[PDB]
RNA sequence: UAGCUCAGAGAGCAGGGGAUUGAAAAUCCCCGUGUC
RNA sequence: AGAACCUUACCUGGUCUUGACAUCCACGGAAGUUUUCAGAGAUGAGAAUGUGCCUUCGGGAACCGUGAGACAGGUGCUGCAUGGCUGUCGUCAGCUCGUGUUGUGAAAUGUUGGGUUAAGUCCCGCAACGAGCGCAACCCUUAUCCUUUGUUGCCAGCGGUCCGGCCGGGAACUCAAAGGAGACUGCCAGUGAUAAACUGGAGGAAGGUGGGGAUGACGUCAAGUCAUCAUGGCCCUUACGACCAGGGCUACACACGUGCUACAAUGGCGCAUACAAAGAGAAGCGACCUCGCGAGAGCAAGCGGACCUCAUAAAGUGCGUCGUAGUCCGGAUUGGAGUCUGCAACUCGACUCCAUGAAGUCGGAAUCGCUAGUAAUCGUGGAUCAGAAUGCCACGGUGAAUACGU
């Protein structure tokens, strides 16, 4: 997996 | 004293100052061998010299700007030709016959509308 | 320098600008002002290509040009009278002038 | 697909432009459209005033506009008064003050602009196309014109088939830029189609005079 | 082009002009060579709400007389033929035939 | 692709819808005439009727779809074959 | 060429040996206007040829051409109803051209790591009257010897 | 008996593609041409 | 001379109607602002806010909004209705007219015959004589000289210099943009009907038209365009008009046309390293310096530009570099990962990186350009343009082969 893990780290998650 | 000549081949203008010495043709401060590479270039610059008596007895101060090897080298040769004539008014004969006094008027032909270059035309299809 | 002003004349013709140039130089010399020669700078030639046909036939193209002539004159001595005169002085409408001391 | 506009080819040598305002790549764009709008307006308000060339100059913070008008069977009376009230409502279109000259048109016949305007008015009033051409030709020749060449195109006569008659008297050279041939164009909006009118008046070579001196 | 298309174009530019200041400052916040996290995200959402037209990329260059969307030229404005027309009759100050 | 410094882009109309949907456990398809948005972790398990040009295709958002945009999962052209 | 009479354009001699013959050779060998690479390959090839056979570069080069240069060719004259292959003698200037041309063609055909290696062996074989280049000369002469019967009407 | 018309699954004809044709047949090339 | 949305004219989803644009009068509201929310957005509710300025106190210019009318509206139709522009034969040397004459007559003649020429170009000839649109010249650009002018351009003679035209100095020269000068078949000889012309020759930077570009005769093709526009008639007109959200215009069993790049060792990379022109640039170009594989970014000088900036010329050379292999050839394609452009980058952008490394070893019939700075070549620039060139347009660099001849 990673689809969400990538999203998590790549974007600041505001 | 100073002997001046102006040379032009394609887009290069050369200023030649002639004064006696030990040759050592200087082209834009740099030395002969440094400025010119391809053997042909150096041969053509020195064509008038061997053609006449002062092959290297005098010296040649050269300043050139613009163009490429051909242009620059050719303009240097042309300037030497005119300047030697000014100095002696007697070298015309040999120089004229050797087609050195004539200014080479061949220039890069402008691009034309509908063609990719001066004369080349897009590939044509009969039908 | 010593308050020296350089005058740049910009036009689009090869005659109008030269005619106007005489006025701006003759006046200064007449009233006794040393104006630097009308030094000629390279005449910018912008080149444009346009389709002359409303539809197909892309070989029928036309070549246009804009020759921007720009003469420049320097007055080393900025005498009050001459400067003020050149200011009020009116020049041919065809030519345009960018009066800048620096 | 042939025959270039004689005015344009001679716009540097001989023929002068109708606008001589220097500019840059910024203000230039605007100035053009304002000149466009003012000219069309004036032509509508003075189509009967024998206007010939509405020169427009834009001096430093000024827009001096000239008009080669006269009178084609109308008048020059309070026409200048009208021009005033016009520039009152025109100068505002592009801002800045305005100064108006009236370069009177001597011998209107020699001006191709005026002649083509007259011819088209006839065609609108349904005047035998053949008659119109002969009149204009004779008028110019008698008044002194080295050559005249008038062309008529469009649905002449009313028929649905095209046509292009042309009469020519005297020399009308078009390959010698040392000449002074004026080539106005006119779009007569006749009931049937839009008959067109183009006239060349070879007024005479400017050999010595060079440009429009 | 039709008169309507020219009317739509002038509306696009007018709307962009009114919100030009807001767009310039709002995009400045979204960058600042790497800025905040939440603030940045809120700025993005605000731009969305902000009328589409207001974006300078929503304008198509058209002839100022006819509105033609193709063949435009920044310099001289007008359009392809339109340049010629003015230059041909003698309204453009300087154009002529190029024979270099 | 989109710059990493700008984060993900989502439409506020769609964004508002999912907020309401998650707080109420709604199962009705989400009507949207937009496709420029990106898949968010908070839309997992919902059914969204994505417009394709004439109709709205229902797409069930899954775990593997995170990070992609709505546009990649709504084919716009109906193509069966040339023969 | 319908009316325009053409003289002869003068070509500069090669920088090294001052030979008009070799200056033409590098021109024919030159591709994409890259003279500098052309004479470098040729000069190195000449060095190999001179060492491999002892003879001076200039003398060895001439011998190879002399052994491949043809003397008669067949022109295409539309005599009467149907065209026939008319044998015609070739002018001396044109002789040099065809000889040099075949050499360059045969070189590119042969397989070798460096074209320099090619040119050398090619000239060497030509001096020995062997190889592809000389094979054309017999083939050209055979065409002009089988058709030698049509030698009473030329162009 | 290759889609016909004959072969022992070959050849040709016909097929397609490219030529050549103001443009079509004709012709040129290239290719695909079958349970014996 | 440039579809991510825009464009767009297309589809389709939803709005809408004296209409978005267009007047005309009354009508209402200054206009206008700021924000909220319905909603894909159109559209739809809300508010608050100001409520003007012109004189005058009425009327206003406005503007925004309502209604009525007339009208608006079609990238609807027709290029075999037109204007207008354009292609084409063809820069081919032709096309004509007047007047006279001839022939019943349509016509002829001139315009052709003998020479000559790039040419109906000139010469003799001659029922023709004249003329005119062409040709040629007049134009621009290039080639050499002069004068004028020295900028930031220049640096010879200057001396000092940091070796940097840099900085004093200067105006030599380069360069530039104005005036000019100059090639004229002039000159010299030869040939030709004592001609026109041609031929060679001198001189001369330049020889016959010195080299380009511009400039297209009467007409042809009922050539093309009504979707640039204008326009004629028909047709449409709660719609064939208009708005806006999404898609399409980039769809792919398929063929052609035009480019590009390769099939290599002229290469193939590495490093060192020499020489251009032309441009463009103000919310633009952006020095720099710093960071980042790179792409970029920060940092921010200057520059409206012979000053600063894009900006690196590359072909080329110096040594090294591998050995014919589908290759250290070429290297499409993709599995990803960054930056950047822009509401927005999936459909459907461009660039940088990783990984992947095909076809392709010069291509049948056939068919293209080109005769000199041309072809071949190798860069760079520019318009279009948020961003998006192997396209187009320009500009350098390098730089051929061949013409007996018809
Ligand atoms: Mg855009
Ligand atoms: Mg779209
Ligand atoms: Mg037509
Ligand atoms: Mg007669
Ligand atoms: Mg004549
Ligand atoms: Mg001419
Ligand atoms: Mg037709
Ligand atoms: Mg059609
Ligand atoms: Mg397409």
């Amino acid at each position: 997996g990673g689809r969400v893990d990538r999203f998590n780290k790549r974007f600041n998650i505001p | 004293n100073q002997y001046y000549g102006t040379g032009r081949r394609k887009s290069s203008a050369a200023r030649v100052f002639i004064k006696p010495g030990n040759g050592k043709i200087v082209i834009n401060q740099r030395s002969l061998e440094q400025y010119f590479g391809r053997e042909t270039a150096r041969m053509v610059v020195r064509q008038p010299l061997e053609l006449v008596d002062m092959v290297e007895k005098l010296d040649l101060y050269i300043t050139v700007k613009g163009g490429g090897i051909s242009g620059q080298a050719g303009a240097i040769r042309h300037g030497i030709t005119r300047a030697l004539m000014e100095y002696d008014e007697s070298l015309r004969s040999e120089l004229r016959k050797a087609g050195f006094v004539t200014r080479d008027a061949r220039q890069v032909e402008r691009k034309k509308v509908g063609l990719r270059k001066a004369r080349r035309r897009p590939q044509f299809s009969k039908r | 320098q010593n308050q020296r002003i350089r005058i740049r004349l910009k036009a689009f013709d090869h005659r109008l600008i030269d005619q106007a140039t005489a006025e701006i130089v003759e006046t200064a010399k007449r009233t006794g002002a040393q104006v630097r020669g009308p030094i000629p700078l390279p005449t910018r030639k912008e080149r444009f290509t346009v389709l002359i046909s409303p539809h197909v036939n892309k070989d029928a193209r036309d070549q246009y040009e804009i020759r921007t002539h720009l003469r420049l004159v320097d007055i080393v001595e900025p005498t009050e009278k001459t400067v003020d005169a050149l200011m009020r002085l009116d020049l041919a409408a065809g030519v345009d002038v960018q009066i800048s001391l620096g | 697909g042939q025959k270039v506009h004689p005015n344009g080819i001679r716009l540097g040598i001989v023929k002068p432009w109708n606008s001589t305002w220097f500019a840059n790549t910024k203000e230039f764009a605007d100035n053009l459209d304002s000149d466009f709008k003012v000219r069309q307006y004036l032509t509508k308000e003075l189509a009967k005033a024998s206007v010939s060339r509405i020169v427009i100059e834009r001096p430093a913070k000024s827009i001096r506009v000239t008009i080669h008008t006269a009178r084609p069977g109308i008048v020059i009376g309070k026409k200048g008064e009208d021009v005033e009230k016009l520039r009152k409502v025109v100068a505002d279109i592009a801002g800045v003050p305005a100064q108006i000259n009236i370069a009177e048109v001597r011998k209107p016949e020699l001006d191709a602009k005026l002649v083509a305007d007259s011819i088209t008015s006839q065609l609108e009033r349904r005047v035998m196309f053949r008659r119109a051409m002969k009149r204009a030709v004779q008028n110019a020749m008698r008044l002194g014109a080295k050559g005249i060449k008038v062309e008529v195109s469009g649905r002449l006569g009313g028929a649905e088939i095209a046509r292009t008659e042309w009469y020519r008297e005297g020399r009308v050279p078009l390959h010698t830029l040392r000449a002074d041939i004026d080539y106005n164009t006119s779009e007569a909006h006749t009931t049937y189609g839009v008959i067109g009118v183009k006239v060349w008046i070879f007024k005479g070579e400017i050999l010595g005079g060079m440009a429009a001196v | 082009a039709k008169q309507s298309m020219k009317a739509r174009e002038v509306k696009r530019v007018a709307l962009a002009d009114k919100y030009f200041a807001k767009r310039a400052e709002l995009k400045a916040i979204i960058s600042d060579v790497n800025a905040s996290d939440e603030d940045r995200w809120n700025a993005v959402l605000k731009l969305q709400t902000l009328p589409r037209d207001s974006s300078p990329s929503r304008q198509r260059n058209r002839c100022r007389q006819t509105g033609r969307p193709h063949g435009f030229l920044r310099k001289f404005g007008l359009s392809r033929i339109k340049v010629r027309e003015a230059a041909m009759r003698g309204e453009i100050p300087g154009l002529k035939k190029a024979s270099w | 692709p989109r710059s990493l410094k700008k984060g993900p882009f989502i439409d506020l109309h769609l964004l508002k819808k999912v907020e309401k949907a998650v707080e109420s456990g709604d199962k009705k398809p989400l009507r949207t005439w937009s496709r420029r948005s990106t898949i968010f972790p908070n839309m997992i398990g919902l059914t969204i009727a994505v417009h394709n040009g004439r109709q709205h295709v229902p797409v069930f958002v899954t775990d593997e779809m995170v990070g992609h945009k709505l546009g990649e999962f709504a084919p716009t052209r109906t193509y069966r074959g040339h023969a | 060429p319908r009316r325009r009479v053409i003289g002869q354009r003068k070509i500069l001699p090669d920088p090294k040996f001052g030979s008009e013959l070799l200056a033409k050779f590098v021109n024919i060998l030159m591709v994409d206007g890259k003279k500098s690479t052309a004479e470098s390959i040729v000069y190195s090839a000449l060095e190999t040829l001179a060492q491999r056979s002892g003879k001076s570069e200039l003398e060895a080069f001439e011998v190879a051409l002399e052994n491949v240069r043809p003397t008669v060719e067949v022109k295409s004259r539309r005599v009467g109803g149907s065209t026939y292959q008319v044998p015609v003698e070739v002018r001396p200037v044109r002789r040099n051209a065809l000889a040099m041309r075949w050499i360059v063609e045969a070189a590119r055909k042969r397989g070798d790591k460096s074209m320099a290696l090619r040119l050398a062996n090619e000239l060497s074989d030509a001096a020995e009257n062997k190889g592809t280049a000389v094979k054309k000369r017999e083939d050209v002469h055979r065409m002009a010897e089988a058709n030698k019967a049509f030698a009473h009407y030329r162009w």
